[PDB]
C-alpha cells in the first residue's frame, strides 16, 4: 500500500505492506545487480537480496524469501522492494546499491507502528534572562510530542550553523518523541541578532518557525 | 550462513594513531571480503574490495589485508574526520553476510562541559506540562553525570537525555537532559537545579533558577 521513495521515511501499520523504490543510474551495462540491505539500531547489517534491472533476475536471502519481493519496471529503469505482513522487526533503514557508485543509495526508513501520526508542539529554550552572562549564551527549541520520526531543525533557514547542536530524538514513555536543538552565540548578539529555529515534521505536514529571545 | 566475527566492537583512537580492526570468517571465504565506512548521518562507503584493493579515491592510510578466514583493516595516521562505524562483508557464500561493526571514536584531551539550564516556557505550562532542560556543551570524554534537584530533592526516573555524535572538528560531545513534570508538580517547588559531574570538573557545576516570572 504505502509507497516509499529512496531517501524517504514512512509510517506503516503492522500487518500491512510497503514498497520501496530505487532508480537505476541509467548507464548501459550487461548486468546491473542492485542489492538491498537492512539496518537496525543495535543490530548488524543484513543482506536481503539482489535484482538485475536489465534481466529481472533475482536472488534472495532465505530469511527474507517470505517477506520481501524484488521487482523492476524496465521501462522506467526502477527497482522495487515490497515488504509484506509488516511487524516491528521490519522497522529499519533500508539501502539499495548500484554498481556504478561507491556509496550505497541514501537511506530509506520504515516505521511499523499502529500509533497515529501526531505533529509536535515547539517551545522556546530562552537565554538566561535577568542573569545573563557576558561570554557565550545558549538558546534553542524543544520539539515535543510527535510521531513518527523524523523531525528536522535548522536555524535561520540554514544561515546559522556554527555552534548548533541538534540532538537525537528521545522516545517518551507515552510513545511520542521529543527532540531538542540548541545553539551557542555571543551574549552580546542577544540584543540585535534574530535567532529562528525552523522545525519540520514531514509526516504530519507540520512546519514551524520560532524566534527565540531572552524572556522579559 | 557464514558468520563474520568483527573485533573490537568499540575503539577510541587519538589523532595520528593507528587503527587495527579484524574480521574472522567461520568458513574459508578466499579474498571475497569488502570493508565499509559509515560516517554519522551518512550511508556506508566502500573502502576495500576483494580483501586488499583500495576503491578509487580512498587514501593509502586505509589498508585491507588477509585471506582465507582472517582479515584486517588498518587505518594509519587517524584523522579527526575518520570517526565512524566500520564493517566487513564476505560475498563468497550466500547469503552475503556482514560483520557486527566497529565504532571508532576520536580520543582527545579532556574538555569540561559548559552548562546551561532552561526553565519551562509559559506556553508549555499553559498546556499542563513543564519540561526543564539542561545543556552540557562541547565536552570530552563522553561520560558525564547530570543530577536534577528540585528544592534539594534528587530526582530519578523523570528525566531523559541524548548525546550528539562526536564533533569532526574539535572531537567533543554535547548532551541535553530534560526533566519532565506536570504543571501542578512544577508549581509545588521553588529551586530547579542541574548538577553536572565530569572528569574535567574538579568540583561539580550546578546551574539553577527559581520558579517565577
Ligand atoms: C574496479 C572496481 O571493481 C569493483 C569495485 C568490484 O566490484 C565487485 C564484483 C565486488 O563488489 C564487492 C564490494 C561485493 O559486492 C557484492 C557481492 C555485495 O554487494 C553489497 C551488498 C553492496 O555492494 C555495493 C555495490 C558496494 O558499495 C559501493
Amino acid at each position: 500500500q504505502v509507497q516509499l521513495l529512496e531517501s524517504g521515511a514512512e509510517l506503516v501499520k503492522p500487518g500491512a505492506s510497503v514498497k520501496l523504490s530505487c532508480k537505476a543510474s541509467g548507464y548501459t551495462f550487461t548486468s546491473y545487480w542492485m542489492h538491498w540491505v537492512k539496518q537496525r539500531p543495535g543490530r548488524g547489517l543484513e543482506w536481503i537480496g539482489r535484482i538485475d534491472p536489465n534481466s529481472g533476475g533475482t536472488k534472495y536471502n532465505e530469511k527474507f524469501k517470505s517477506k520481501a519481493t524484488l521487482t523492476v519496471d524496465k521501462p522506467s529503469s526502477t527497482a522495487y522492494m515490497q515488504l509484506s505482513s509488516l511487524t516491528s522487526e521490519d522497522s529499519a533503514v533500508y539501502y539499495c546499491t548500484r554498481r556504478d557508485s561507491d556509496y550505497w543509495g541514501a537511506g530509506t526508513t520504515v516505521t511499523v507502528s499502529s500509533a497515529s501520526t501526531k505533529g509536535p508542539s515547539v517551545f522556546p529554550l530562552a537565554p538566561s534572562s535577568k542573569s545573563t552572562s557576558g561570554g557565550t549564551a545558549a538558546l534553542g527549541c524543544l520539539v515535543k510530542d510527535y510521531f513518527p520520526e523524523p523531525v528536522t531543525v535548522s536555524w535561520n533557514s540554514g544561515a546559522l550553523t556554527s555552534g548548533v547542536h541538534t540532538f537525537p530524538a528521545v522516545l517518551q514513555s507515552s510513545g511520542l518523541y521529543s527532540l531538542s536543538s540548541v545553539v551557542t552565540v555571543p551574549s552580546s548578539s542577544l540584543g540585535t541578532q534574530t535567532y529562528i529555529c525552523n522545525v519540520n515534521h514531514k509526516p504530519s505536514n507540520t512546519k514551524v518557525d520560532k524566534k527565540i529571545v531572552p524572556k522579559s | 550462513e557464514l558468520v563474520m566475527t568483527q573485533t573490537p566492537k568499540f575503539m577510541s583512537t587519538s589523532v595520528g594513531d593507528r587503527v587495527s580492526i579484524t574480521c574472522k570468517a567461520s568458513q574459508n571465504v578466499g579474498t571475497a571480503v569488502a570493508w565499509y565506512q559509515q560516517k554519522p548521518g551518512q550511508s556506508p562507503k566502500l573502502l576495500i574490495y576483494s580483501a586488499s584493493n583500495r576503491y578509487t579515491g580512498v587514501p593509502d592510510r586505509f589498508t585491507g589485508s588477509g585471506s582465507g578466514t582472517d582479515f584486517t583493516l588498518t587505518i594509519s595516521n587517524m584523522q579527526s574526520e575518520d570517526l565512524a562505524d566500520y564493517f566487513c562483508q564476505q560475498y563468497s557464500s550466500y547469503p552475503l553476510t556482514f560483520g557486527g561493526g566497529t565504532k571508532v571514536e576520536i580520543k582527545r584531551t579532556v574538555a569540561a562541559p559548559s552548562v546551561f539550564i532552561f526553565p519551562p516556557s509559559d506556553e508549555q505550562l499553559k498546556s499542563g506540562t513543564a519540561s526543564v532542560v539542561c545543556l552540557l556543551n562541547n565536552f570530552y570524554p563522553r561520560e558525564a553525570k547530570v543530577q536534577w534537584k528540585v528544592d534539594n530533592a534528587l530526582q530519578s526516573g523523570n528525566s531523559q537525555e541524548s548525546v550528539t555524535e562526536q564533533d569532526s572538528k574539535d572531537s567533543t560531545y554535547s548532551l541535553s537532559s530534560t526533566l519532565t513534570l506536570s504543571k501542578a508538580d512544577y508549581e509545588k517547588h521553588k529551586v530547579y537545579a542541574c548538577e553536572v559531574t565530569h572528569q574535567g570538573l574538579s568540583s561539580p557545576v550546578t546551574k539553577s533558577f527559581n520558579r517565577n516570572e
